[PDB]
């Protein structure tokens, strides 16, 4: 039943006496279910060191994943290019995925097309796909340029295509001038972030493998920027305004910040903004190449050393104090321009910051995921918070990079308790949680079912998440925030700290009980 | 719009096309006319997408694991092959359940076989007898297994129905292979047919011809309610109201014992005719069970739903279904005296899946409401006959409409409301078009039944409604 | 007792049974307390209509204000002027209080001095305070300018502000070019942001009544721009980027920005910014004055306007939608500027963040409180986001000021259930929030024990309290936050959203209970 | 390390940017000390005015009573009398920790005013304090006692609070304390304490002189001036009931009115806070021959002793019972010992605080090997001064009633590693990049008392002084 003025949605219609008894009714005639003791037990032994064991003992079962496949990335970045339009060589159901994935976590539209391959083509090939495919996507939707990536099905049938786009120029489906970049993307190599590599790898060869004897490096005054698979608009937006206020000349290759980001004014526009052909054909002639997130871009660092000739600075991605400070001295060395005010006076606000709440930070216990340089500069800067980061997964992870960040934990008496996990899952973390219990979990909207399942145990046993990474479907906006340079820092401390007092604040309200402590001044 | 002006939009927006594209799409764009009938005479369904025109559509693992198999609740669902597909559908689709999940229950989890190169390089079979096992060890209740093959797996010539054959013996489970691959067929419609189909091979066939079950003669199927919101609840509360028992619902909170038991029931209840029309018919064929067609949308379908279901019965089922009928009757008039007002007229757009398409419109002409154009991503022919006559004259449908087509019809259309899917939300919302999400309702339902008509008009006004619409436009322009 | 690797602090160490049962002790022996089911009677009383009546009949005793006294506004005015020192002629006690309000809500130094007035000096007044008061603030602190105001011992005994300071000069205690503006600002009349208008327009007089004959209106070609009582360092920020953004020259008059963000590098700076000397002395000189506070900013209107002859225009809080529309349009047609295609597009930006959260905002009841000029602005901003703001509650508001409200929900459907009180404080709060139970409070700190009150009555009747005003103690840097223009806009409007769903997480987050709606995508 | 003539050279340069005579005031204000001279009264002043313009650090007589004294008292209604100022500033900002069920039996965290406006100071507020008395009995009727909090303009305009409360007491048969601690009167908090004991003593203390139905034992103490922050008063009763005493009354943290009624019923007053509660110690002595004994339970050198020498006044079974709860504690304040100690040792501290705990706490920081260097009190009389030059090191740096600029100039010479104080402090000297612990709101942790709250001093001194973040404070460039 429904009452007009006071309408429920499912929660907490489902609620009323009339629907849990028939809910009941169904389970207790039809469903053939195990008795609530029986689950209550089992939930139990999932909570074990013991399970844990067997857990950690998985070999060939993957259970929640942190990580997707390779052409999300290429996708996400072609979508930095000038009225660029992303075309996923393949069968049509992947690009309906990777564009809802997209919608879901920047809550804007996500162009991209598919060419539509069917089971026919295992026989012959998907050349004619690819004729009339970009024949038709270049007439319909008007882009400049189109970025070709694969789905895994091309993949594994075979298909070439450097010589397929060669015979849609030849056949005359599409200009020949007209760019087509294009890279190899299989979902059973690597993750996401490869994806982006590879595909930003082919963006840059295409203009500018056959163009290089022109070119003289240093000759534009800029540096390149290359900010890999990245889902915050603000880290965008801080390192083009960080450079700005240095007088730092730059090309920040790849930057889909304005067409994820249009305004709701009456006109829906399919592209905005972007990295210009210009840009990626002139980018040999930089000063040199900065790679925001060097763990994913191992291809494009060998392009670029290899091809254009820069010497790739070796900097950590620009999250906390240390890396910021590191990323904007690098910076002023190759440019020649100076550290500005502007800059040193937010760094300093930004010690204030850590000055002001270093009391409740202090001694903190995390659990973390995400993609490999957001977690080590997440990790750096909590040990620079005097927190203690005990739980570093990275599913996509490997041996260098893990070394690395044991490394950093090891110069810190704040790494004593932590541990790097590879290759692990957040079941495996799940298990983490309920042995070696932290105070709160930093990751994707996935850890809101890891902090039901502690709460499920008991109250005292509850990890509360804290939501910063990729995706976030869960909450609305928090795309826009910047977790890189000061602005960064600030915001991810302003968020942990004030994620401890909420919940102290939570479990200091109970009267004449807990709220002795339910302290008005923090 | 008139007649002759929709057939000029229509080739107006064809002009963009290369030849090829323009002559196929053609096909698939028609105006309702009461004079033709029968679909075949004038409009082309359930053929392959024209390359790079950005279909809407997803592919036929989307229709066998996210729409078939993924919501029945006890048993673990493998997504077989690399990462992507399983993340992609893990918990996008709100088909809800009642379980511990982890323990007893498992739809929001993503279990994977996570391919590797070498995987494919030698074949995933050896793989995927040791994940069958790793599952058994870690999750211990649950009652049945299936793989949903992501493309990789028929491509390389691994061969999935031996393990499930072998492992299922060996451990004495229900493990059920399902060729699904995504280069299968031409959307998720045949993912649907090759779900229906693994259900009868491996699960009727397998565990459903003998009984000890206590029969009644009011026993029926929920055939086609995923429960998107609670959908199959706020449906399933009104039948068993009415006198009957539901024995199962295919598939929202669907446990695979009420799947079973379903060979039993007396009548099997279908609302989505599209994607389980074909156990259906099975059922029919081998059990002597009729099915009918239902329609949970609005008070007036499920009036009359609910007085075609009871008729099937006796005359103690039909004196039930008055007494409901009766009971809500306040309820729902309530409804429509607040909420048709502040609707009536107004026009709307839809583009959703192979059954939204018609079976809302009556919920939206209950509030007074228009539709004015609509389309499937996958409907066959005979969804396109029983959607002719459920629109007015001379309107516009689409059969797996290109984004340049939707956008282009709706500039020229200018509805007050369109109803699509998440693909679709964000473009029309920047025109200044209010938007409802028709697949995930907005993460707001149920919209079945009388308490879903409710929620559906309540949502539908506040956003047709809301005050950001009138501010898209800054007064300096 | 403790385990010195896990020590308990205060929570939840008195949770170990020996100080619970020594606790219990403690009560039964010797504090004669009521017994709890008295205690539960009583409490269930306090959240009833008839309680509230009685509530509502009060009118000597007044409970849990929401408003301060008029000097710590005259300080905070004072601090936004260039190397100024905030003075208060009168007892010390209150420029103690005044200090810690400040430094707990912006986490920073907060200078003002006392000239230490004493029972003695009530009986032959504070002239020879001032004299030596002057001398030694001027020569111990080396500001440039010192800002004098009153605590109520002064005004009661009548000390004459003017008559005083012009002694010091006259017998040399300091400088007669020194200035030395001040205001009457007596603590029994109005409330602190009544002190903030005093001072302004004190210091307004000092520097341009005497001078106004070269005077000529529009001649600098800028405009004036008078905050108020402004507590968001986002606030100062936002207004003087949009104004640069459009190109128009500008003047900001108290803007404590700087000084209330020094950078942490080693050294304290008393003084930082500021508005300077000459740009007040200049004032006049500008086309035009904008008071972004006008029901707060009466005086310093009648001075710009009977003295500086400026016409200052009828605007609102630049809150919200139509009121930052309304305000830039404004400043469009004064200075001649076109509104700029950067801020048209962070207009459509918000708009676009409207229509992507507005089916979780809809409908939406909450109560708040604040000043009168934030109040009206967060009022009508909730009303464009289709919220119903319930319970409006202003104790320093005056009739003029309601009944404007008032006109503001009569334009919108989302107004018919909210009421506007005046005169009223948190207790009185306490009560429509138990007899009419919004969703969510909008407050500052003082909210939290509301909150606390409601969870006491049973989960289902609490009220969450989000943090947005003046002052904010418990969490850790929201003063650095927006609330005006379109970036506050922004701001505010996640802040409003994510606290929904934060508490929708919450209340479908138990297992097999209520997770049938804990949805990953929302 | 600076030697005494470094010191006092230092005092005289700060001084040279005073006027004449605010030099020559502030000069008797600081002093080395010297333990070749014993008496506070050859070497420094204190408890006089401040100067005008100075930057005192000090609060009011009304802080010293309500704020200090009466606002802990958790099962009566504390009036603010006066503007809203007074009362909304001093709302909640003090963590006097107390049990009870706010708004209905306790009202320590609510602000209750007359909330005076110029009407109230034309025709008086004594007809407003007598509705509003009214008010506050028809809406709290479970409160145990009001008091009447009087803020500047109350005795600035004649109005008769005794008359208001002796007549409202009557009629209501209710306890009605006037407390006329008017911000104006005496040079600081410290007034507000006598005032504030010499209400108690008038309006309260006496109600039970005639009463016998209270059931004594030998062992029944008070806790007399503990304000229980952040619970500091629990942390140190545990240990009194655990060492056999029966602790009737804690003034006045955590503190009802019945067990301020009660105690001059105890045995002995055990007095923490000298400074503020020593008048009704010498009152209970002289009138109901209550003794009274100053302790300290900051840190476990002071803690042990304390204990030794509260037993020492009771028999052979409270000294066994003592001897027991130090073998108790001792291998936990051990542990925190051997982890922390290593980690502070060296370290030099200045603190400035109130009344107290600016010598109180020093051996604990002797504990954790730290050295107090300097110290100060706002408000702290020559008496304070005695004790503080017996627990102050040869030649270190005493300064009373410290300006802001004094402070900042000591600091920048003496370069401490740390520095404990308060909230008007504590954002300066971070970005000085000198780590700052709150030492009177204990940065919103705590208890610091007894041996559980040792383990929690101990923690907060070592997370800030050896934290991060002051490594990073100078910019790599410059
Ligand atoms: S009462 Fe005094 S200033 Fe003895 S007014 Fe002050 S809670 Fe201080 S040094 Mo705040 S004489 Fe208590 C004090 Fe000490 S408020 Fe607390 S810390 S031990
Ligand atoms: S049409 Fe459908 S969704 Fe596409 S693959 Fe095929 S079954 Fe799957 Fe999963 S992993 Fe990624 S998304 Fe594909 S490319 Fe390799
Ligand atoms: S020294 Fe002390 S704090 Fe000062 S007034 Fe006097 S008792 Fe009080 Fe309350 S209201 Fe404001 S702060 Fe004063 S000026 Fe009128
Ligand atoms: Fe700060």
């Amino acid at each position: 039943s429904q009452q007009v003025d006071k309408i429920k949605a499912s929660y907490p219609l489902f609620l009323d006496q009339d629907y849990k008894d028939m809910l009941a009714k169904k389970r207790d005639g039809f469903e053939e279910k195990y008795p609530q003791d029986k689950i209550d037990e089992v939930f139990q032994w999932t909570t074990t060191k013991e399970y844990q064991e067997l857990n950690f003992q998985r070999e060939a079962l993957t259970v929640n994943p942190a990580k997707a496949c390779q052409p999300l990335g290429a996708v996400l970045c072609a979508l930095g290019f000038e009225k660029t339009m992303p075309y996923v060589h393949g069968s049509q159901g992947c690009v309906a995925y990777y564009r809802s994935y997209f919608n879901r976590h920047f809550r804007e539209p996500v162009s991209c097309v598919s060419d539509s391959m069917t089971e026919d083509a295992a026989v012959f090939g998907g050349q004619q796909n690819m004729k009339d495919g970009l024949q038709n996507c270049k007439a319909t939707y008007k882009p400049d340029m189109i970025a070709v990536s694969t789905t895994c099905m091309a993949e594994v049938i075979g298909d070439d295509l450097n010589a397929f786009i060669n015979n849609s120029k030849k056949e005359g489906f599409i200009p020949d001038e007209f760019p087509v970049p294009f890279a190899h993307t299989p979902s059973f190599v690597g993750s996401h972030v490869t994806g982006w590599d590879n595909m930003f790898e082919g963006i840059a060869r295409y203009f500018t493998l056959k163009s290089m004897d022109d070119k003289v490096v240093g000759s534009n005054k800029k540096i390149n920027i290359v900010p890999g698979f990245e889902t915050y608009l603000g880290n965008f937006r801080v390192i083009k305004r960080m450079l700005s206020e240095m007088g730092v000349g730059y090309s920040l290759l790849s930057d889909p910040e304005e067409v994820l980001d249009t305004p709701a004014d009456g006109q829906f526009r399919m592209y905005a903004g972007g990295t210009t052909q210009e840009e990626m054909k002139d980018a040999p002639n930089a000063l040199n190449t900065v790679l925001l997130q060097p763990w994913h871009l191992e291809k494009t660092k060998k392009f670029v050393e290899g091809t254009w000739k820069h010497e790739v600075p070796k900097l950590n991605i620009p999250m906390g104090l240390d890396w910021t400070d590191e990323f904007l001295m690098k910076v002023s060395e190759i440019s020649g321009q100076p550290i500005p005010a502007s800059l040193t006076k937010e760094r300093g606000r930004l010690v204030d910051m850590m000055t002001d709440s270093h009391t409740w930070l202090h001694g903190k216990r995390f659990a973390l995921w995400g993609d490999p340089d957001f977690v080590m500069g997440l990790v750096k800067f909590l040990l620079e918070l005097g927190c203690e980061p005990v739980h570093i997964l990275c599913h996509n992870g490997n041996k260098r990079w893990k070394k690395a960040v044991d490394a950093i934990l090891a110069a810190s008496p704040y790494g004593k308790n932590a541990t790097v996990y590879i290759g692990k899952d957040l079941w495996h973390l799940r298990s983490l949680v309920f042995t070696d219990k932290p105070d709160f979990m930093i990751g994707n909207s996935y850890g809101k079912f890891i902090q039901r399942d502690t709460l499920h145990k008991g109250k005292e046993f509850e990890v509360p998440l804290i939501r910063i990474g990729f995706p976030i479907f869960d909450r609305h906006h928090l795309h826009r925030s910047t977790t890189l340079g000061y602005e960064g820092a600030m915001q991810i401390l302003t968020t942990l700290v004030n994620s401890i007092l909420e919940r102290l604040d939570e479990e200091t309200r109970g009267m004449q009980a807990t709220d002795y402590n339910h302290d008005l001044v923090r | 719009m008139s007649r002759e002006e929709v057939e000029s939009l229509i080739q107006e927006v064809l002009e963009v096309y290369p030849e090829k594209a323009r002559k196929d799409r053609n096909k698939h764009l028609a105006v309702n006319d009461p004079a033709v009938t029968q679909s075949k005479k004038c409009i082309i369904s359930n053929k392959k997408s024209q390359p790079g025109l950005m279909t809407i559509r997803g592919c036929a693992y989307a229709g066998s694991k996210g729409v078939v198999w993924g919501p029945i609740k006890d048993m673990i669902h493998i997504s077989h092959g690399p990462v992507g597909c399983g993340q992609y559908s893990r918990a996008g689709r709100r088909n809800y359940y009642i379980g511990t999940t982890g323990v007893n229950a498992f739809v929001t989890m993503n279990f994977t076989s996570d391919f590797q190169e070498k995987d494919i390089v030698f074949g995933g079979d050896k793989k995927l007898a040791k994940l069958i096992d790793e599952v058994e060890t870690l999750f211990p209740l649950n009652k049945g297994i299936s793989v949903q093959s992501e493309c990789p797996i028929g491509l390389i010539g691994d061969d999935i129905e031996s393990v499930s054959k072998v492992k299922g013996a060996e451990l004495s489970k229900t493990i059920v292979p399902v060729r699904c691959e995504g280069f299968r067929g031409v959307s998720q419609s045949l993912g649907h047919h090759i779900a229906n189909d693994a259900v009868r091979d491996w699960v009727l066939g397998k565990r459903d011809e003998d009984t000890t079950f206590a029969s009644t003669p009011y026993d029926v199927a929920i055939i086609g309610d995923y429960n998107i919101g609670g959908d199959a609840w706020s449906s399933r509360i009104l039948l068993e109201e009415m006198g009957l028992r539901c024995v199962a619902q295919w598939s929202g909170d669907g446990s695979i014992s009420e799947i079973e038991l379903t060979p039993k029931v007396k009548l099997n209840l279908v609302h989505c005719y599209r994607s389980m029309n074909y156990i259906s018919r099975h059922m029919e064929e081998k059990y002597g069970i009729p099915w009918m067609e239902y329609n949970f949308f609005g008070p007036t379908k499920t009036i009359e739903s609910l007085r075609a279901i009871a008729a099937k019965f006796d005359e103690s089922i039909q004196k039930k279904c008055e007494e409901v009928i009766a009971k809500y009757k306040p309820e729902w008039e309530a409804v429509v005296a607040k909420y048709r007002p502040r609707l009536e007229g107004k026009r709307v757009m839809l583009y959703i899946g192979g059954l939204r398409p018609r079976h809302v419109i009556g919920a939206y002409e209950d509030l007074g409401m228009e539709v004015v154009g609509t389309g499937y991503e996958f409907a066959h022919n005979d969804d396109y006959d029983r959607t002719m006559k459920e629109m007015g004259d001379s309107t516009l449908l689409y059969d797996d409409v290109t984004g340049y087509e939707f956008e282009e019809f709706v500039k020229r259309i200018k509805p007050d409301l369109i109803g699509s899917g998440i693909k679709e939300k964000f473009i029309f919302q920047k025109m200044g078009i209010p938007f409802r999400e028709m697949h995930s309702w907005d993460y707001s339902g149920p919209y079945h039944g009388f308490d879903g008509f409710a929620i559906f008009a309540r949502d539908m006004d506040m956003t047709l409604n809301n005050p950001c619409w009138k501010k898209l436009q800054a007064p300096w322009e």
